[PDB]
This record gives C-alpha cells, structure tokens and sequence, in this order.
DNA sequence: ATCAATATCCACCTGCAGATTCTACCAAAAGTGTATTTGGAAACTGCTCCATCAAAAGGCATGTTCAGCTGAATTCAGCTGAACATGCCTTTTGATGGAGCAGTTTCCAAATACACTTTTGGTAGAATCTGCAGGTGGATATTGAT
DNA sequence: TCAATATCCACCTGCAGATTCTACCAAAAGTGTATTTGGAAACTGCTCCATCAAAAGGCATGTTCAGCTGAATTCAGCTGAACATGCCTTTTGATGGAGCAGTTTCCAAATACACTTTTGGTAGAATCTGCAGGTGGATATTGAT
C-alpha cells in the first residue's frame, strides 16, 4: 500500500532535505525504510492502546510510542 | 494570594506542586521546589517566545506560528541543543543548500 | 477537566511581545514543550533524591537537575531565575 | 523551445520546499498505509484523525532528516546524487 | 556495613545452565549491572503505563505490557511466558 | 505460626521475589504494588539472566576456559541479534569488540 | 599539590593508533591524532562535568564510580561493571 | 641478503587482528589518570577519585573512541579511500548527532 | 562576458471565512489556618581507602630514514536521471447516518498497606580450593621474494 | 619453492582470586486489621467508520540529451615499517591522614485535614486577522553571440 507513497512525494521529501539529484534506486529503498519506521512506531502505539482496553489508537498513544523511541513530537497533547 | 503572585511569576506554582506530588517522583515535596521549577519553566518559555517573536517579525507577521518556533529553536545554539531530538509539527527545516550543489 | 499551560504562555507572550499573538497550533507546541521540560527536570530530580537516599525533592534537587539538563548559558540563567523566585517567595 | 538545464528545477524545488511546512505525502495513501500496517497487529482498530496526522508528521520529519544525512554522505564521496549505499551508511552510523 | 546485590541469584542461575562453569568477579559486576538496568527499564515503563491510565497500582499486567514494549521479539515472547507461569504458580 | 515459605519458592524462582517487591515499593513508581508484579518481574529478570549466562558459558567453552569473563559476555551479546539490540547502547567493561575487518582492507 | 598541565598530550600517537586498530582502521592520516585529542577532551569534559555535579550534590569531595556511571547513563552511554 | 621488510599495511592488518582479539586497556593508565584529574580540577579544586571511578572513565572513553573509529572507517571506505582523515571523523560525529 | 527572450517568483492587495477573543458560569483546584510528625542536617568519630613517594626493571614512546603505494588531480564516455508534454485517474472535499466506543457513576468484594512478631535467607569474613597468568617451545602459516 | 618472521597452541605450576562454609542478624514471612480500588452493571453522548459522488490537480508515461559517475591513468609526497635510545610507566609497597560512612539528637519543614475563596476550563456569541487568488511586475535563467 507502500507503492502509494509516490515517486514525486519522495522527491519532495528529498528536496526539503536539500537533495539535488536522486538515483533511481532511492525510491524503493525509501519505501522500505519508511515501512520499518512505521511498523516500529505503530507496533508500540497499539500496545499502549491495548493496555488501556481501548479500540481507538489516540494521538497520545502515538506520542508515547514516538517518545519511547527517542523521537519526541510536539503539538499533540 | 496565589503562590505565583508571591514569587513574582506568571506560571502556576500551585499546579507545579500538585504535578510533582501526583507524579510519584518522591514521597515528599519541599515548598521551594515548585517555585524553583515554575520559575525555570517560565524563563525557558520567555526565551523561546522572545526568539519566535523576533523571527515572526523578520517575516512581517503578527501571529507566532509553528514555523517561527522551529526557526527560533534551530537558529539558536543552546536551544537547538536542548531540543536536539524534538520534532516540531508544521515547523519545516532551516533553508540550507550545500555549497557544492550550487552552480558556478 | 483538561489542563494546559496556554493561559500562562499567553501571559508570558504579552510580557515579552505585547503586540504579538500565537496560533493554537503554536500554542499546542508550547504546551508540549512545557510538559516535556517539566518531565525531564522532575525525573532527574527524582533520580537525584533516590541516589542520595532522600525522600524529599527540594529546590536544591531542582537546581542540580537544571544544571545537568540545560546547556551552559541557559543553565546559568535558569538557576538565576529559580533562585530569584524562591527568595522572593520566602517573603 | 524553452528548457531549463538539468538541476535548475531541482534547486528551485529545494528552495520552495525548504521554505514551506505543508505535509508532502498525500493524506489518503498514507492513511491506507497506516491502516494496513495496523491491521497486521489487531484488525478492526480505530484511529483518531489526529493520530494519523501525528504519524505523518513523525514519518516526514524522520525521512527529511535521513535525507539530510544521506545527502552529506553522497557529498562526502564527491557526488551530488544520493544512492542506496548513502542511505545505508547514514542508518548504520545512526545506529538503525 | 551491609551491601546487597544480585550475585547469589545470578550464580544459582549459572549452576543451572552450565553446572561446572564459574564466573569472575568482573563478569559478576557486569551481570549485577544488567539486572539493575533491566529492572529500572521495566519498572519505569510500568510506572508510566499506570500513570497514563490514571491508576495507582502497578500490577503484573503493567509489568507484562512493559516487557512487550522493551524487549525484542522472541525474547519478549519467552519472557511473557515465564512471567505468566510464575504468577499462575504463585497464585496457587 | 505457619511454617514460612518464601514467595520465590512458591513462584518456582531463583530470583528473590521479596526483595523485588521491596525495591518496587521504595522506588517510587506508583503508590501501590500489586502482589503479582514482583513475581512476574523476578521471573523476567531470571529468564534474561539465564539467556545471557547460557550464551556466555558456550563462548567460554569455545575458548577453552571454565570461568566466564567479561569478554565471553560481550561475545555472547554482540553475536546474538536480540540481546545485541536490547543492549545496543551498553558498554561491557573489559569486553572488547568482535573481530571484523572490512573486506576492502584485505590484500588482493 | 602539583600543577597539572597539557595532559591531553599523554594520549600518545601510538595509543591512538592502537584504538583505531581495534576499530578496524588500516591507514591513519597524520592529522587524525590532534582531532582525536580534541574529540576525546570534549567527551571527557562532558562526562566529568556531570560526574562532579553528582559529587557536589551529595556534598562529597570524592568522585565515586557511581557518579561516573550516572553521568554516563544520563548521556546515553550505559556502562556495565562498576555498580556497588 | 637484503634485509627483511613487510609491505605497507601488512603490519597494520596484523595489529587490527591482535587488538580486536584482546580487551586490555589501550591507553596508558597513569597518563589517563592525570588527564582525568586535570579536567576535574578545572571544575572543582581538591577533588578525589575512587580508583574505580578513574577506571570506569577509561573504559567509557576507550569504548567511545573505538566505536567512533569504526564509524570513521566506514566513512573513509565510503569515499573510496583507506586512510581515515578528519573529515571522516567530522562526518561521523555530525551524523551521530554529536555536532 | 553582454543581450534579449522566456518562465517562474514574490511583494503587494483586499474581503471575509474562520480563528482568535468577549461573556459568563462553575467544579475543582488552590489557599488558609491549625495541629501534629518527621527527614535530614549538624556534629561527632572510627577507619577505610586515597594521595604521594620510592626504587628498579624493562616496555614502550620517541625520533629518524626512506620507499611503496595511496590520495589527489585530470581526462573521457557511456549511460542515467532531469525536464517536459500529455492526459488520465487518484485524492480531496464534503456529506451521511448510526454503531459502538469512551467516559462516568455507584457500590461491595477483593485487594493491598502496614505495624508487630517470628523466622530464616543473605551477607561478611574466614577458611579452603583451584583455573589460569604467565612463561617456554615447537608446529604451522604467512609473507615477500628477486 | 625458500628464508625470515609471526602466530598458534598445547604443556607446566603456584597463588591471586574464586568458591565454600559459618554464624550473625536484617529483612522477609506470617498475622491481623484498616484502607483503597477495580470491575460488573447501567448509562449517555459523540466520535469514527462505511459509503457515495463530483471534480481537481497531481501523477504516470515516454522522449531527448545534458552532464554526472565511474574508469583509466599519472605522479609526488606521506605514512607505514624498522631500528636505536633511553624515559617514564608499571609494579609493589609503605605511610599519613582526608573524609566516608556510621550514629544520635532534635527542630525546621513537611504532611494532615477542615473549610473557604478563586480561578481555569468551557462553550457560545461577537469581533478581528491571515489567506485565496489576483495583479504586476521583477528576478533569474537560457541560448546566442
Ligand atoms: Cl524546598
Ligand atoms: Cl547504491
Ligand atoms: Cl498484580
Ligand atoms: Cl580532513
Ligand atoms: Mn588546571
Ligand atoms: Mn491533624
Ligand atoms: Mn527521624
Ligand atoms: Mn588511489
Ligand atoms: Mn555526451
Ligand atoms: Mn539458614
Ligand atoms: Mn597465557
Ligand atoms: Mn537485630
Ligand atoms: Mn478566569
Ligand atoms: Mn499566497
């Protein structure tokens, strides 16, 4: 569902990162990396959600999952 | 009279004390601890809002938005270190293009 | 019900920049920031008191925690304003 | 007929997207990706819209940062084109 | 001047897995350090878990969720197994 | 009075359930501690210690020694994927590193 | 007492070479030794500054191993082996 | 009979094997101790150290430099060199978040 | 290095949709006053370790020479990725019900706290035990050759 | 293949360090009672999900070719290898004696608890400012000299 992360969107992300020329193999690699990231984050968020005997993952569950991976996110308290 | 009034602070000393008591940090909480902690939190908030207002002025605007917070934090040595692993939603990045990528 | 620091951040904003406002998203970022620094400081102070077999977190723990968590000039000015507030409060 | 030289449009885009803050992935493809990955943990879960948005902010900040590090790795090798081996070096050194 | 440590328990486990094998005191300090570190990690995660849900009690189920959050994969799976077994045996 | 039976014995554990309970109580984690929490926690600490001591003992045998030293603990941890991530940011004093030479450094 | 000066130079070129060899380094630029001294001094100052802060908080004059272990831990570099 | 001589790098590779096989501290003890005390005295005069505090510092420092030299070496190899240079160290520390 | 042509950028503008403030009420939080307890600071003191110094052995740092091989610079081409035009389809935007979650509230059975007493596992130190630190010597492996 | 050099891999024994034992006692266990809390039952709004559609604007595709990456080639100078020399680290040991820990006493500072006053949170109504998109150049770039 990964392929729905378009080549143009990845180019946009690369441009915000200051990248001027992109090899053709970056896109699949980028998707793989994004996928690992997402699984790790979501795996923890849902764990928090199940501990609270909820069926809705909340913004605070995602903030806790991020934080515990050393990636504090501001704006969603 | 609120304790915040007696300390000369805007941040809420009583709330900081309740939060310390309710956080399982220690069994007892001294009287000076929430005053000291509220003073520090206020000072840091003032520093950041100072810089963010200056940045929002540089861009000719009146409402501080997340972008000015990101600009304020990343262009300052010590705050950028304090918030080193922090992501500011809607903040973007600092404009920075490696010299070797430019023509000439 | 649902707490935040918005009113206080707003007061500090009108202190440093009388004419400037702040969006609700920027205010949410400020709220997350205040909660983050609070947790860092309180948690260090908690570890400090445990290391020294003490059951009370006093202003002296908050000060040491600030010295450990803040960089350089920020630590100096934070210790300064904390001492200032505590002395003003004691009267 | 008028045509820009390779890289002039690239630098225009770098400036435009480094000055801005909008999300760069479209929302619905991302929401579907999020929901699929979640379904592989506990089906029939629900998401606050703000939870999906927090995920999107986290992912984009992560990939943009990773691309800064990758770009420096490429330039280190006296290139201007990022390649998978640059991504891999950046993640190996980051400890990922 | 009494000083507690996990040394005797680490040693009993050593005699369990490698009966004829010993351990140097520097390695014993490493194992003590490891026990204290994982204790703090788990206890801290469980404390936060209870705090997030406005609960005053840390139960075995907070310990369980903490285990699932901090340990990798098969390690977490087998640890959940041994923790459940101990609690069920202790209750009866 | 009832004949005293340790909680670790009734849990079937080698690690001390009572001490783990005391440590949770005096560590200011929550105001209350359920009776099952120290049992589960001691079980987990014992399981992980057993895992590491297993792998470290094998490493000590491979190098023809009978007493485990820090080097064997380091070899055990860095050669096992899951322990290596769990202890990813941990330094084992006197542990050394794993032998590893990037291929391109070797002669033709 | 006795004045301690320039002890950064006691990290010899041969010792830095040994550390790099343990890191798998086969060839070392001549400018690496001074850079290594700079980076080591920054690292050490950060660790020792936090260790001393713990020592001052406990109103002691002796840096203990636990002070160094706490300073390390809070900098994200946990060290095993020096508890108790 | 021309005197015996190893080709450049053969001894370097032997040293890599010998030192990656061992765990002894690689900096001399007394110079490291003086460095620690000098840095500490410039923070609070007349401090004392438990010997194990100094040894913990030395273990910490050596592990850190060995880890950073692994990362530096990968940076050099990435640039198709075999000689580590300051720009490799600087790249490694920028990416690690250390600068 | 200029030049005119072409394409995208960027101040400047204005009304109004939507975001930020006025309005007003109110649980819960914060403050107050009084009573009672207690953690830890102060002042001692014994006694570990810590600092310092010494000798002396010999390991290792230092300083030098010099050649191999590496990094740096330069040239060239083939192939890859940028730009662009084109037109199709995925996303955005908005709506629509309404199923089904969160979030509350009450109330007892079950759980946990915690003081006192009894018991026993855990520690410190003494007393045994024993791998392995080093030291030695040949086998093997590798290296670089002329 | 050979000479030189280094590493590998058993063998040996005393003793520094580990293991075992012993006895004291601190803390866990048992017990009894007081206090807190979790969940079964019963609610009630209110968020999300499912579903449908129009249509906007973003993406996929295919061609051309600019220029980047990697290979090839050359050279000079730096860094590795080898050696002598002798400094200073290591080791072992002793000595004062600083200052950790261990104790004791006793208040300044904390908790407890009843009661009162204030305020931050909340939701709607009533006002203000960034944003849609336009315009109008104006700024930068490009091929051609
Ligand atoms: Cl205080
Ligand atoms: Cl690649
Ligand atoms: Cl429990
Ligand atoms: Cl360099
Ligand atoms: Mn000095
Ligand atoms: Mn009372
Ligand atoms: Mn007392
Ligand atoms: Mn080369
Ligand atoms: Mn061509
Ligand atoms: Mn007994
Ligand atoms: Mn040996
Ligand atoms: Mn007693
Ligand atoms: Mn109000
Ligand atoms: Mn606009």
């Amino acid at each position: 569902n990964i392929q729905g992360i378009t080549k143009p969107a990845i180019r946009r992300l690369a441009r915000r990162g200051g990248v001027k020329r992109i090899s053709g193999l970056i896109y699949e690699e980028t998707r793989g990396v994004l996928k690992v990231f997402l699984e790790n984050v979501i795996r923890d968020a849902v764990t928090y959600t199940e501990h609270a005997k909820r069926k809705t993952v909340t913004a605070m569950d995602v903030v806790y999952a991020l934080k515990r991976q050393g990636r504090t996110l501001y704006g969603f308290g | 009279k609120t304790r915040s009034s007696r300390a000369g602070l805007q941040f809420p000393v009583g709330r900081v004390h309740r939060l310390l008591r309710k956080g399982n940090y220690s069994e007892r909480v001294g009287a000076g601890a929430p005053v000291y902690l509220a003073a520090v939190l206020e000072y840091l908030t003032a520093e950041i809002l100072e810089l963010a207002g200056n940045a929002a002025r540089d861009n000719k605007k009146t409402r501080i938005i997340p972008r000015h917070l990101q600009l304020a934090i990343r262009n300052d040595e010590e705050l950028n270190k304090l918030l080193g692993r922090v992501t500011i939603a809607q903040g973007g990045v600092l404009p920075n293009i490696q010299a070797v990528l430019l023509p000439k | 019900r649902k707490e935040s620091y918005s009113i206080y951040v707003y007061k500090v904003l009108k202190q440093v920049h009388p004419d400037t406002g702040i969006s609700s998203k920027a205010m949410g970022i400020m709220n997350s920031f205040v909660n983050d620094i609070f947790e860092r400081i309180a948690g260090e102070a908690s570890r400090l008191a445990h290391y020294n077999k003490r059951s009370t977190i006093t202003s002296r723990e908050i000060q040491t925690a600030v010295r450990l968590l803040l960089p350089g000039e920020l630590a100096k000015h934070a210790v300064s304003e904390g001492t200032k507030a505590v002395t003003k409060y004691t009267s | 007929p008028h045509r820009y030289r390779p890289g002039t449009v690239a630098l225009r885009e770098i400036r435009r997207y480094q000055k801005s803050t909008e999300l760069l992935i479209r929302k619905l493809p991302f929401q579907r990706l999020v929901r699929e990955i979640a379904q592989d943990f506990k089906t029939d879960l629900r998401f606050q819209s703000s939870a999906v948005m927090a995920l999107q902010e986290a992912c984009e900040a992560y990939l943009v940062g990773l691309f800064e590090d990758t770009n420096l790795c490429a330039i280190h090798a006296k290139r201007v084109t990022i390649m998978p081996k640059d991504i891999q070096l950046a993640r190996r050194i980051r400890g990922e």
